[PDB]
């Protein structure tokens, strides 16, 4: 009938980007790749 | 000025920014306050040195 998902969080560093209105529209996960 | 306990000096001017309901202050790349919401008129002001 329905479905749901479950994922855990870890302490990491992220680089966010705010657009002209102040909304977050992109991000980068430092130390996820080289 | 003294906006909800925050003191400083500058020139206040009307702004065109739209704060979300849970936000009160705005900062720049230098970590300094440039915008504020008046706690009575609920309008947004710009701070300039
Ligand atoms: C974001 O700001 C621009 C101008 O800076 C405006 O044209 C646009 O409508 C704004 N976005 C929203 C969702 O209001």
């Amino acid at each position: 009938a329905a479905a749901y998902y479950v994922g855990y969080l870890q302490p990491r560093t992220f680089l966010l980007k705010y657009n002209e209105n102040g909304t977050i529209t992109d991000a980068v996960d430092c130390a996820l790749d080289p | 000025f003294n906006f909800n306990g925050l003191t400083g000096t500058g020139v206040l001017t009307e702004s065109n920014k739209k704060f979300l309901p849970f936000q009160q202050f705005g900062r720049d790349i230098a970590d300094t306050t440039d915008a504020v919401r008046d706690p009575q008129t609920l309008e947004i002001l710009d701070i300039t040195p």
